[PDB]
């Protein structure tokens, strides 16, 4: 029984929040302070077993940690989807305006 | 419909103060925006980085906030990335980099205010078209 | 519009939603289908309408 | 020393560097030192495709094919960590580079076989106790083979995985079931295997060259058909460095 | 497969296609010009030349 994995993912938290394991990097522009500095660090250090693990990225400033804490409610994690992370698609997913 | 004093009334700062631009300032703002900015920012988008637009809601969530005259005027002197983290004058037109972006050389403080006012007034006129791109043409 | 009128009259008279819709003649519902609209064809799409969407 | 203008349009840009016949030395590995491959290059010279068994269910053979996509096949500028393991074996962990090429080869009779010729995420290891890299060293390992097309790719009827229609819109009232395999795009991810056989070593410069053979699946057209088994053979070059 | 002329080409030594296959099941053979296709083309050109001669 054949499934479109992207459509299916839209019915998970991936369709509701920024998925630190899958979502394209431009999504971090949605919230104050995340783009591009933290966005880059998050994508680079993915995947994460839980949202809070984002706080464990090396080199972070205290300011950066606090911004991350204030924005955990906007994050989720789901299993890595090959279709969303191949092709360097997390950095450029072929969508502009 | 008219370009009224209310349409021309935009936030001066983050502290609740507004400024009412004159019709001539609005015209100057359009002219100067076309002169210095529209090559990349036509219609409120950004051609060399479409992820970032000139929508008011977008400017509000920028760091420091850019949804007011002061924020925009400061951007034009000392532009930063969206999180305020790096200064990008070396790759983005500004007064600080008027040496490498020569069109910025003749821009006065008054000019910057006019450009800032254009950026804030235009979406009040154009709605979703401003920063919308081709979808809304 | 007629289908909706009939369903609303059924509901007003106390029928359930299932009953109201079950009272719609199949013949009437079939007219409310674009496959029977004569402006949906093609010049070289030959034969009966049944050859396209199938025998209803 | 050759410049871009010396090389442009000759075909040389698709060739890996070679070492001359005198390069039969040994490159010492200090197990206290960290190492990298600064440049790995793979130049395919032959693509073989396993014929689909007629139904006899004997041994289907790998047969020759004709390259139709020109001198666009080599993997190069690849870099990664060269770990020294506790048993003295070396493990290459591919990090980055031009580590894939779409390639189309053509079988006798015309069937075209596109593949993503690749060493993406290569992890290759030598035999234990390699105190020096010599003409007796070999590397064996596996790599990832992602879908030949990525998720935005749209078929000629506008259907795709991350974009596109989800149905055959030109057949508005066709029964969907028979078309499910074409309508529902799937993204393949499989494993490949590669052997690197060192034939030449410059002990002084850290440069090695040899022959390789890799095995991987070809394109499956986003799940529309079965992939073929491909065997790629060619030459390689690598520069080892302390790092 | 209902092949009628193919066996006559094969009988006298034409066994391969320009496309790379041979009727004995080989792959990657080069038949040269005189593949089944080359034979067919030669006959078509001959036909044309004989047609012109007939007109003369
Ligand atoms: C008023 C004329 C007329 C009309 C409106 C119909 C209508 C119909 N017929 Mg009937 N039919 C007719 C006359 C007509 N018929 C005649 C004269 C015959 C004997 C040939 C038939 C025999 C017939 C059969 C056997 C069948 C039908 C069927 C049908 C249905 C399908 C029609 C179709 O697929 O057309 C397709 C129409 C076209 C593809 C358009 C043709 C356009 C021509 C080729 C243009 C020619 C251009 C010209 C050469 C240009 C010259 C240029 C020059 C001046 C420079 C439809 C209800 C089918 C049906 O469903 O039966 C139950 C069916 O099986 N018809
Ligand atoms: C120009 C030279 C030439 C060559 C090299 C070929 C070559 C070929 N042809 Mg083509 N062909 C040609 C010209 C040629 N043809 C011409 C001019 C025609 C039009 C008539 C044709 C029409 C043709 C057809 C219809 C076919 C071929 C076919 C073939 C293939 C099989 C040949 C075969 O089995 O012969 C068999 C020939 C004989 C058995 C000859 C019999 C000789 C009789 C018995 C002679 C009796 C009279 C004699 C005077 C008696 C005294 C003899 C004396 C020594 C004692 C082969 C690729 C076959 C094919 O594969 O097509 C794709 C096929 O079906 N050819
Ligand atoms: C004397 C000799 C006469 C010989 C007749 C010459 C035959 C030539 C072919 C004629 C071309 C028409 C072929 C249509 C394609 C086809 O196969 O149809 C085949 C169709 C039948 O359609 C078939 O139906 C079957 C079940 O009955 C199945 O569904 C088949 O799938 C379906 O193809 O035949 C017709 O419908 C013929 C009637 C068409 C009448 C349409 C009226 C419009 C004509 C006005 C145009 C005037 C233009 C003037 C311009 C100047
Ligand atoms: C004086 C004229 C200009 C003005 C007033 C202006 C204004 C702005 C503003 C306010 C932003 C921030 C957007 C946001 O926070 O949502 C921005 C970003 C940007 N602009 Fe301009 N701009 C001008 C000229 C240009 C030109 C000519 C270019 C192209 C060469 C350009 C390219 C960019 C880019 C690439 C960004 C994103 C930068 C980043 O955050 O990394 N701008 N601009
Ligand atoms: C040797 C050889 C061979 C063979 C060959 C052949 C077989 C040939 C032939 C040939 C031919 C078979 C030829 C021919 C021809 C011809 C011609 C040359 C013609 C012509 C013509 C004309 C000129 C005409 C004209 C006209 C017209 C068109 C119309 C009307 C009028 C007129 C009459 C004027 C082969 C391949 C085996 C191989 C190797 C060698
Ligand atoms: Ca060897
Ligand atoms: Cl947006």
């Amino acid at each position: 029984e054949l499934v479109n994995v992207v459509d299916e993912k839209l019915g998970t938290a991936y369709g509701e929040k920024i998925d630190l394991n899958n979502t394209n990097i431009a999504a971090f522009i949605q919230y104050r302070g995340l783009y591009p500095t933290l966005a880059k660090l998050i994508v680079k250090n993915a995947p994460y077993e839980s949202v809070e693990d984002v706080l464990n990225i090396p080199g972070l400033t205290e300011r950066q940690k606090q911004i991350l804490r204030e924005n955990l409610e906007h994050f989720t994690v789901t299993e890595v989807e090959t279709a969303l992370v191949e092709g360097g698609d997390r950095y450029n997913n072929g969508l502009y305006k | 419909a008219e370009l009224t004093p209310e349409v021309l009334t935009v936030p001066l700062n983050s502290e609740g103060k507004t400024i009412t631009l004159t019709e001539k300032q609005y015209l100057e703002g359009k002219r100067l925006f076309q002169y210095a900015c529209a090559s990349c920012h036509v219609g409120g988008i950004t051609k060399t980085n479409p992820s970032l637009d000139l929508r008011t809601e977008t400017l509000a969530l920028a760091t420091p906030p850019r949804d007011n005259i002061e924020g925009l005027v400061d951007y034009m002197k000392n532009p930063t990335t969206y999180d305020g983290e790096q200064e990008i004058a070396e790759v983005h037109p500004s007064l600080r980099s008027a040496d490498i972006f020569p069109k910025m050389r003749n821009l006065t403080e008054k000019d910057l205010v006019a450009i800032a006012g254009h950026i804030l007034v235009e979406p009040k006129i154009l709605g979703d078209k401003w920063g919308g791109g081709k979808v809304y043409y | 519009q007629e289908i909706n009128r009939r369903v609303q009259a059924s509901l007003a008279s106390g029928a359930t939603l299932e009953e109201a819709w079950s009272a719609i003649p199949e013949k009437l519902a079939f007219y409310d289908y674009i496959g029977n609209n004569p402006a949906k064809g093609g010049l070289f799409r030959t034969g009966p309408m049944n050859k396209g969407d199938g025998i209803a | 020393t050759l410049t871009y203008d010396d090389i442009v349009g000759t075909g040389l840009a698709n060739k890996c560097p070679t070492l001359d016949d005198t390069a039969r030395g040994a490159y010492p590995i200090d197990s206290s030192q960290t190492y990298r491959i600064a440049r790995l290059c793979l130049q395919p010279t032959t693509f073989l495709v396993k014929e689909e068994p007629k139904n006899k269910r004997q041994e289907a053979e790998f047969v020759p094919t004709k390259l139709v996509t020109r001198e666009t096949t080599s993997l190069d500028q690849i870099q990664g960590e060269l770990k020294v393991n506790s048993d003295g074996s070396l493990t290459f962990v591919e990090e980055d580079g031009i580590d894939f090429q779409p390639v189309t080869v053509q079988m006798a009779g015309g069937e075209r076989i596109p593949l993503l010729f690749t060493v993406k995420n290569l992890v290759a290891s030598t035999q234990p106790n390699v105190t020096s890299i010599t003409t007796s060293t070999d590397f064996k390992g596996e790599f990832n083979v992602p879908s030949y097309r990525t998720a935005n790719f749209l078929d000629p009827k506008g259907r795709g995985l991350a974009s596109g229609y989800d149905s055959a819109i030109a057949l508005p009232q066709a029964k969907e079931e028979e078309l499910a395999r074409a309508n529902v795009k799937r993204f393949s991810l499989t494993k490949g295997q590669i052997s690197l056989n060192v034939a030449k070593v410059d002990g002084r410069t850290g440069e090695i060259a040899g022959t390789f053979e890799s095995e991987q699946l070809s394109d499956d057209d986003m799940g529309a058909h079965e992939p073929h088994e491909v065997k790629i053979q060619g030459v390689f070059y690598a520069s080892i460095e302390p790092a | 497969q209902g092949m009628f002329v193919l066996p006559f080409m094969a009988r006298l030594g034409v066994t391969g296609s320009w496309s790379g296959w041979s009727i004995t099941g080989e792959t990657g053979i080069d038949p040269g010009f005189w593949s089944f296709e080359g034979v067919a083309l030669a006959h078509i050109v001959l036909s044309g030349l004989l047609f012109l001669a007939a007109c003369w």
